[PDB]
């Protein structure tokens, strides 16, 4: 702690701790579909289903996990299906990404032309 | 470590020599209660073939055992030890005299045979390094392929006790390539002397010690039953156990069906040990409950075996995992309670095991722990292709920006100076 405060980056290491918790909750999607909040609190090491519900809600809001909360049964339902790639949204996304690659190629064309004008080696 | 199902008498009767000695010592060191009988049999056979060091080790251990036997609720024969030392030294002088005589006569057959007898007596006395040196010198006095084959078999025999399995495999391949690739045809209408069987068994044990269980099983399955007795390496019942467990752990369903079940050569070995045969058949018939039951019934008894024990964790874990996959293979949606009952475990323990099996292994499923149902996961082809393509484009763009700036710093010669 003294070495991390000496470098004046204490805070980012706390974000590393929170990201480790989030990584542990993100590892549950690969194996579970419908998981209890108490089971999640026991596996991720959070103590109580309340903190598990907090973490899951934060992660859904920030777009980090694709899940839903069932309070009645006390369960978490992982979905894991953001897109099927039929939206125009993807059309516009691909159009923008392609325009970025076209920009990059035109820059490379300019660099190559600039080098062709220069003397030989 | 306790199992009274072991039959020490028959187990000692099946093997011979240092193999019998080291196996009895393994049963004595790893298994108590049966230690007394193992020490008594070990002592009785150590008195045979003439050995001093082994007699001192076994006598020390038997005295400590008798002390423990008196703590629960044979005398040191130095005359025989000194007589044995005198007999061994005088016989070594006789063998030296005859060896020097044949070396003076200069006869390839006589010198080679002298080194062979020399090596046999060096093995009987208890010299582990010199016994190999005798055959190592005997190498040069060979003409026909048969002499080299016998020599290699002796080198392999000693190297098993020295634990040099790479050399075993090397001299196995040597003895397989020297006689015009196993006499090409097969000595016409089969051979009375089964040498190929001994080679595949030695290579099988060598591949087993090297933790390569698939090749070990592949060599052990090819060995024929007609060789019968071979106490210098491994008994046919153990050949069935080693080969059976290794093949069950590494070979898949098609491979087990073609190379283990339909194999007529290994069938006899499967008839010797019916428990292993039942385990393989129950694994193929999808009867995993009785299969794991018989496998756990064998576990403690196979734990006492000399060469099989240091793999008993791996094999069993490999088998169980494979079984779990073979159980879930034909299902899209499976009940975890029936699965837990079929694998002799609890639903939460099965849930943990399956979670580990999805994280790395061949199971491509999701666990629904609320309803206790294991659902098989099907990958969306289109979304996966789009996802990895989009991410590749992103990584390509970052690499392009990075090399753009690298071009700029290499052009302007921007670097950190040393002073």
């Amino acid at each position: 702690s003294e070495t991390f405060t000496r470098d004046n980056n204490m805070g980012l290491v706390k974000q590393c701790l929170s990201s480790l918790y989030k990584k542990n909750i993100q590892r549950l999607t690969k194996t579970f579909l419908t998981l209890s909040l108490q089971d999640m609190a026991s596996r991720v090491q959070l103590s109580g289903p309340q903190e598990a519900e907090k973490y899951v809600l934060h992660m859904i809001e920030d777009g980090e996990i694709f899940a839903s909360i069932n309070q009645k049964d006390g369960m978490v339902s992982f979905h894991d299906n953001p897109e099927k790639y039929n939206n125009p949204a993807m059309l516009h996304n691909i159009d923008q990404e392609m325009l970025k690659c076209i920009e990059l190629d035109e820059r490379l064309k300019a660099m190559d032309q600039e080098i062709t004008v220069n003397p030989q080696f | 470590v306790e199992n009274p199902s072991l039959d020490l008498e028959q187990y000692a009767a099946s093997y011979s020599g240092l193999m019998r000695i080291e196996r009895l010592q393994f049963i004595a060191d790893h298994c108590p209660t049966l230690r007394v009988e193992a020490l008594k049999m070990a002592l009785s056979f150590v008195q045979r073939t003439f050995n001093v060091d082994m007699y001192e080790e076994i006598h020390r251990k038997l005295s400590e055992a008798t002390r423990e036997l008196q703590n629960a609720p044979p005398a040191l024969d130095t005359a025989w030890v000194e007589a044995t030392r005198k007999k061994a030294l005088l016989k070594l002088e006789k063998l030296d005299t005859d060896l020097k005589n044949y070396k003076g006569n200069s006869i390839k057959e006589s010198i080679r045979r002298g080194h062979d007898d020399l090596g046999d007596h060096y093995l009987d006395c208890g010299d582990l390094s010199n016994a190999l040196k005798c055959y190592s010198r005997a190498r040069d006095y060979c003409t026909s392929a048969k002499h080299v084959i016998n020599m290699c078999l002796n080198v392999i025999k000693v190297s098993v006790y020295l634990q040099n399995w790479s050399h075993v495999l090397s001299y196995v391949s040597k003895a397989e390539s020297t006689p015009e690739i196993a006499e090409q045809r097969g000595e016409r209408d089969s051979q009375t002397q089964a040498i190929l069987t001994k080679l595949k068994c030695a290579a099988g044990l060598a591949e087993l010690a090297a933790r390569k269980y698939k090749q070990a099983a592949k060599c052990l399955l090819l060995a024929s039953f007609d060789h019968c007795d071979f106490p210098e390496l491994l008994s046919p019942s153990n050949v069935a156990i080693y080969g059976g467990l290794c093949a069950l752990a590494t070979f898949d369903r098609q491979e087990l069906q073609r190379n283990v079940i339909s194999s007529s050569s290994f069938k006899l070995f499967l008839e010797l040990e019916p428990q292993v045969r039942d385990i393989i058949f129950k694994f193929y018939e999808s009867k995993y409950a009785s299969c794991l039951k018989m496998l756990d019934e064998m576990k403690d008894n196979l734990l006492l075996d000399m060469y099989l024990a240091p793999h008993v964790r791996t094999l069993y874990t490999q088998i169980r995992n494979r079984a779990l996959i073979q159980y879930f293979s034909p299902y899209v949606s499976a009940d975890m309670h029936r699965m837990a009952a079929a694998f002799n475990t609890t639903v939460a323990a099965l849930e943990d095991e399956l979670t580990q099996l999805i994280l790395e292994g061949l199971i491509s499923a999701r666990v629904d722990s609320h309803s206790k149902i294991l659902y098989a996961r099907d990958v969306d082809q289109r979304s996966t292709t789009f996802e990895k393509s989009l991410l590749m484009g992103k990584e390509f763009q970052r690499r392009a920006k990075a090399m753009m700036l690298r071009a700029a710093v290499l052009r302007n010669q921007i670097h950190v100076k040393s002073p």
